[PDB]
């Protein structure tokens, strides 16, 4: 009953820092079914994370909010210890199998810091079923507030920014685009939109799903094909999985070359992000927080020729997928964020909006 | 309640508008299934019975006797005056119908009843489908009043009229049919009641009937009417139109069943606690007569747990009087004999029927005890005696009414019967 | 419009709700005057979008429609007295509603509702609600109420036992009534009210809420006949 | 919380004992992965032979004469509270089992089944997502699918020759609606 790993195919030594993660393999083969050392519900949550089936940053931390939500409601205290202590350092190997399982988003490493934060907030005189509904209810709250209210903010915010018979390109599936864009919709501006995807995730698929239903043209592309449909957007918005502290976008693989080819036609761009997704440590470029994938997703139905068939058995031949990328400051041009508008390299001065300093 | 008279009808003429023409009272209950042809329930009527120098057979309504069995053609008859009508007999027409899936209903409600009626089918083919299969069940408990009512010649063609009769009488080889003379029916034209549903209950005596025995019943309804959401005070017992055999139930009269549910380390079968049942409430089929004659039906009202009374899986219960006759033993023998044909679809083959398959070992049994059909599995049965292997304690009285079901397909088959010792 | 009036007077506690936040502070609409509007580093932030707040009145208008309102200068004692003023109001404008069912006809059964009996003995949104709750229990002040006449009278969960006692003697069943109706003459005299049945097989009988954990008192009562009489005769007993 | 299971006794073992009646394995990989406070129902002389199972958990329940196959769940239904697995006993056991309940988390569904090692049973591309099961002679009406089942659903693939166990990775949506339709029975059909 100990958390394990493994690596899979092979690992380029030039990312020594940098893990894999298979997901084909057993991860139920160590564990018996029942158990109290890992709580369960989240454990299968976990797998959720881990077979692919939740990948939108706001949607992913939510889902294990609830989830650490429901380990926090039916685990009771039982008398004879203490009361927060044993718990905190109950949840800290939960989120360790957590980002063990599939690694860890900005999103949820500051959620889990507002969780601890609360947790140690957490008055010890007050008794037991009053303080577990009380911090039910911050947190659900919480959620709420941040979540709901970022989007229909964001939603009063970015509206009033949006032109008329201007053109948009976005990529990338979170859900505070589609909530700006169609709730922008639901109120009659004149636009036009068009989806870019990428490789091997096929990730905007979602998104364009969306906007067909929602009742907006769309068009759709591929990478290579970038800047031939550049000279055409008037402005462009694209959603984050993690900001940083020097006014960064560490989020999918293609983000920072869009931003080039972006700034390389001169259309400015804008970016839309909250509080809770900027951590507190910040970096030069994706080579020291860039997990991995399975690598042998790649393939193309050109025959049964398929030039990846037999891939690991040469060994002079390497898999490397970068998922999770990061963009430079002075080329996107500013952030969206609860507060409003603020430019790109003054995005630390929510630092500290904490004690009002 | 003096003498119970019995239709029987076997397979596709229809038994539903024939029985509103010459009874009255149509059978009807809820998620009835009650007919395709012919019905697969009791088709009971309540009947008060005078003859006022005329040979007709009215109601207990006293104006006029006629039925509703075609639509064209009415020959009717004298059928009596007015003036608050008489009885001769307490009796009352019952019927049992020809089907092989109401095994419950076949042999709960016959050895009951007294009187017998044979019924000859008119929408058949040439061969015979089901005449030897539905009195053969009621060979072993043994009426005596029984007749072959002649009924369906109406839409029957020439070539397969008159004759066909006799063969029909000469294939019943299973069923006690030799001394039963015909009186005939019309089901469509129901010609001339006067004669024609007259010896159906003139000729026929009262039967071999002990007057003041112990009421060993055996009961046929047990009913109730309490859906979700119903009212307060509805304590009663079997709320039933109960047919029964022998023994006088008067009020304050004695009946018990001793097992009912097994009693305490439930491999004995009797602790000396009898059963107390005082019947009161008894409808004698338009008035409540306390005091029930034996042999007919009355509506019988006893008293015992409501909840058990709801969905009738007590078809055939033993309740008998103090004095308890019934045997105590749990390896049941009976003195059986074997199913010449395997018959209940017509052809030309003779493959089927090609042989008996007896008692085995690691293999399933089921009989209708009365209309109770238990079983188990078995260990070590001999080959000419049968050793029937159970499960449920029972003081039953005798099993002389018992069909060996057998599977050979969705619908189990008839292959045996018996007589208790 | 709820109340008589259009502004209430010289420091009167005011329940208030905030619509949208403006320059000076927030655009505070207020309900309970007919949707009348007034006013008053991440304090822009939109959480207080439609939320009753507690507050007192500062100022004196006299129909310049002066709504500021200070959320500081308050004290949190005399809010629950604002609370009061607001829940049992808001039930008497909702149940009030629901009497009309078809403007000025509402208003002016409004001040003919409410405010006859706050003319008669002036309780401003106590006594008004409280004195309703006397009229559906006493309709006695209800007949000065000279209006037409249809619009005068107008004005969870039990804790559902069930534990099944039945026998199948007839002396048995005669002790099961005559237990039964022994403890409901028990049940009489003690007086704990509301045992019936709806359903003839079990003991479908309701421990009603009359102390919401009187329980004991069903329970020993049905314990008793438990104990007491009907089971010699095979009280065998399941949930 | 997971803490329950349960095996039927009868399908739809008395006799039948191979070195040891058909109990040898299913209690072996059923508890060789965890399931160490287990409810199993029983049915009478094969109730006490309780000492030679050496079993770390035996939790016998008993039941009444001639009883059906829903009605076990219904009476076992006063004390459970969580997730369910419920057996039976037409079975062999060569697979790692850890595979169907991970998938059963995997989806958060409520339904499962076995098929592997007269007989039809579809399932979608994935091998995951079900219609239903056809047999020999239930199906004398020839094969019926509903439209927009299909018309969501592209494919689906018929299997041949493969055996049931009659498995049922399971949850209280299911049973709940068993206790309340009552008279709704053949857990197989």
């Amino acid at each position: 009953q100990v958390p394990t790993r493994k690596d899979y195919g092979s690992k380029v030594s030039l990312f020594s820092h940098l893990p894999q993660y298979s997901r084909q393999n057993s991860l139920t083969q160590f564990m018996s079914i029942p158990s109290s050392v890992i709580h369960p519900a989240m454990v299968r949550l976990g797998l959720q994370y881990s077979q692919g089936l939740v990948s939108g940053s706001n949607a992913r931390c939510i889902a294990l909010l609830r989830a650490l939500q429901q380990v926090i409601q039916d685990y009771t205290t039982p008398p004879n210890e203490e009361l927060s202590r044993d718990l905190v350092n109950k949840l800290k190997p939960y989120m360790s199998f957590l980002t063990q399982c599939r690694p860890l988003s900005a999103s949820m490493h500051n959620a889990i810091k507002f969780l601890n934060k609360e947790i140690t907030s957490v008055g010890s005189s007050k008794r037991e079923e009053e303080a577990k509904s009380e911090l039910r209810a911050a947190i659900d709250r919480y959620v709420q507030e941040k979540i709901v209210l970022a989007a229909q903010a964001i939603s009063r915010f970015a509206y009033q920014k949006i032109s008329n018979g201007d053109v948009i390109l976005v990529y990338g599936c979170s859900s505070l685009v589609s909530r700006i864009l169609q709730e922008a919709w639901t109120e009659g501006r004149r636009f036009r939109v068009v989806v870019v995807d990428s490789r091997p995730w096929l990730e905007g698929r979602h998104t364009l799903r969306s906007l067909v239903h929602a009742g907006v043209p769309a068009s759709y592309l591929l990478i290579p094909a970038a800047s031939y449909v550049l000279p055409e957007v008037s402005k462009v918005l694209l959603g984050a999985h993690a900001l940083l502290a020097n006014g960064s976008v560490m989020s999918r693989v293609g983000t920072a070359q869009l931003a080039l080819v972006a700034r390389a036609h001169n259309v400015p761009v804008l970016v839309c992000c909250e509080t809770y997704k900027f951590c507190e440590r910040v970096q030069t470029d994706a080579f020291v927080s860039n997990e991995l994938d399975d690598p042998d997703d790649l393939q193309c139905k050109r025959g049964e020729h398929v030039a990846l068939a037999n891939w690991q058995n040469h060994a002079s031949l390497r898999l490397l997928n970068l998922v999770y990328d990061v963009t430079p400051p002075e080329l996107v041009d500013l952030v969206i964020t609860e507060l409003g508008m603020i430019p790109c390299s003054s995005v630390p001065v929510v630092l500290r909006v904490k004690s009002s300093d | 309640a003096t003498i119970n008279i019995g239709t029987i009808g076997h397979v596709a003429h229809g038994k539903s508008t024939v029985v509103k023409a010459i009874s009255g009272v149509h059978t009807v209950r809820f998620k009835n299934e009650l007919e395709r042809n012919i019905t697969i329930k009791l088709g009971y009527a309540n009947a008060k019975i005078y003859k006022l120098d005329d040979p007709s057979c009215p109601r207990p309504e006293c104006y006029r006797s006629c039925g509703s069995s075609t639509p064209d053609e009415f020959p009717t008859d004298i059928p009596g005056t007015k003036g608050n009508f008489k009885l001769v007999r307490h009796v009352s027409f019952v019927d049992c119908p020809g089907h092989d899936i109401l095994m419950a209903t076949m042999l709960n409600g016959a050895a009951v009843m007294d009187a017998a009626l044979l019924l000859i089918a008119g929408n058949e083919s040439c061969p015979q489908p089901q005449t030897s299969e539905h009195l053969a069940a009621i060979e072993i408990m043994k009426l005596k009043h029984i007749l072959i009512l002649q009924n369906k010649i109406d839409l029957v063609k020439e070539s397969q009229a008159k004759e066909q009769y006799e063969q029909i009488l000469a294939f019943v080889q299973g069923t006690v049919a030799e001394g039963a003379p015909i009186i005939p029916i019309s089901a469509q034209l129901k010609y001339n009641i006067e004669v024609v549903c007259e010896y159906i209950v003139k000729k026929i005596p009262v039967p071999p009937r002990d007057f003041t025995s112990e009421p060993r019943l055996i009961v046929i309804r047990s009913f109730d009417v309490n859906k979700p959401g119903c009212e307060v005070d509805d304590l009663k017992g079997g709320v039933a139109g109960g047919s029964i055999l022998k023994g006088v139930l008067k009020v304050g009269q004695e009946i018990e069943v001793r097992p009912g549910i097994v009693s305490k380390d439930s491999e004995g079968k009797l602790m000396c606690k009898p059963i107390f049942s005082k019947i009161v409430s008894l409808f004698a089929e338009h008035n409540d007569l306390q005091y029930a004659a034996p042999g007919g039906l009355i509506g019988v009202g006893t008293k015992i747990d409501p909840t058990l009374c709801r969905a009738d899986r007590m078809v055939g219960q033993v309740l008998g009087a103090v004095g308890a006759l019934p045997e105590i033993f749990t390896e049941l023998e009976i003195s059986y004999f074997l199913l010449r044909r395997l018959l209940g679809v017509r052809t030309e083959g003779d493959k089927k029927a090609a042989k008996v398959q007896k008692l085995s070992k690691n293999e399933v049994l089921m009989v209708n005890i009365g209309s109770l059909s238990t079983g188990g599995r078995v260990s070590a049965v001999k080959a000419d005696l049968g050793k029937i292997v159970l499960t449920n304690p029972v003081c039953t009285e005798v099993g002389e009414k018992i069909a060996l079901s057998r599977r050979v397909e969705k619908h189990w088959r008839l292959i045996g019967w018996g007589q208790i010792r | 419009r709820f109340y008589q009036h259009k502004f209430p007077e010289v420091e009167d506690v005011v329940m208030v709700n905030v619509r949208s936040i403006a320059e000076m502070g927030a655009y505070v609409s207020l309900l309970e005057y007919n949707n009348i509007e007034g006013m008053i580093r991440s304090i822009n932030k939109l959480i207080r979008i439609g939320r009753n707040e507690c507050v007192v009145v500062i100022r004196v208008d006299k129909e310049k429609g002066y709504i500021d309102l200070s959320k500081r200068r308050v004290s949190p004692e005399e809010a629950i007295k604002c609370e009061d003023k607001f829940t049992k109001s808001k039930t008497v404008y909702s149940i009030l509603r629901h009497v009309a069912e078809v403007d000025e006809q509402l208003e002016s059964l409004f001040q003919r509702t409410a405010w006859v009996f706050d003319d008669k003995y002036k309780r401003p949104g106590y006594g008004a609600y409280d004195a309703f709750k006397h009229a559906v229990s006493d309709p006695s002040i209800l007949d000065s109420l000279d209006l037409n006449e249809d619009e005068r009278e107008v004005l969870a969960v039990k804790i559902r036992a069930d534990i099944e006692v039945a026998c199948y003697g007839y002396e048995g069943i005669d002790a099961v009534k005559e237990a039964l109706r022994a403890g409901l003459n028990c049940s009489t005299e003690n007086m704990p009210i509301k045992i019936n049945l709806i359903a003839p097989p079990r003991y479908v009988m309701t421990t009603t809420t009359l102390e919401r954990t009187e329980g004991l008192s069903v329970l020993s009562q049905a314990m008793a006949v438990i104990k007491e009489k009907i089971e010699e005769k095979r009280g065998v007993f399941n949930v | 919380m997971e803490f329950q299971a349960v095996v039927m006794a009868v399908g739809g073992p008395l006799l039948p004992v191979g070195n040891k009646p058909l109990i040898w394995y299913p209690l072996n990989l059923l508890e060789r992965v965890g399931f160490e406070e287990v409810i199993v129902v029983t049915t009478k002389a094969l109730c006490a032979e309780f000492k030679m199972k050496m079993k770390p958990d035996i939790v016998c329940i008993p039941d009444d004469a001639d009883m059906g196959t829903a009605d076990s769940l219904r009476y076992i239904y006063p004390k459970l509270k969580t997730d369910v697995l419920v057996l039976s006993c037409d079975l062999i056991t060569d697979v790692a089992l850890h595979e169907v309940v991970d998938l059963f988390r995997a989806y958060d569904a409520s339904l499962a089944m076995l098929m592997r090692k007269r007989d039809f049973i579809g399932v979608d591309s994935t091998g995951k997502r079900l219609l239903f099961m056809a047999n020999e002679a239930d199906l004398d009406e020839e094969l019926v699918i509903k439209g927009s089942i299909l018309q969501k659903h592209p494919r689906i693939r018929f299997h041949t020759g493969l055996v049931d166990a009659h498995l049922y990775c399971l949850k209280k949506y299911i049973v709940d609606f068993l206790m309340e339709n009552g008279s709704i029975t053949s857990i197989r059909s």
